[PDB]
């Protein structure tokens, strides 16, 4: 009993790392649409 | 705006 | 205290699904918002 | 090991936290973007 | 562009 | 847009 709630620990563990890997991608994906459309911006208003 | 879209499909 | 560890992990197991889903959902918001800054830039510039 | 495995999920806990809040920042950092997708529109098409 | 705002409402 | 524009650098 000890040992399996160590091992559900490792997986969710495992499973946050991904989650927050993801956020950083997204994080960085949304600076480029925000750049897109301050830019679209300038040329037009 | 190439740098725009290579990142684009790059983090996605 | 074994078993109230073992609720404790339900707990952050359910909570991780919910973060999970959001983020694919997010994900595809993202996908949209690129579609539409692209579009907005082929009509334009 | 029952310490140290109560330990783990605090930090699992705390990390998980940053993680809603983060997504919070995204979802409404997405709400805003969308706005200005669509107001460039407007005034263009 | 509906489908484009019908998606959008309907992801959010 | 300013709204619009602190609020990005805010959230962000
Ligand atoms: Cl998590």
């Amino acid at each position: 009993r000890m040992k399996q709630i160590e091992d559900k620990i490792e997986e969710i563990e495992s499973k946050q790392k991904k989650i927050e890997n993801e956020i950083a991608r997204i994080k960085k994906l949304l600076q480029l649409t925000v750049w897109g459309i301050k830019q679209l911006q300038a040329r037009i208003l | 705006w190439e740098e725009w879209d290579r990142e684009i499909e790059n983090y996605t």
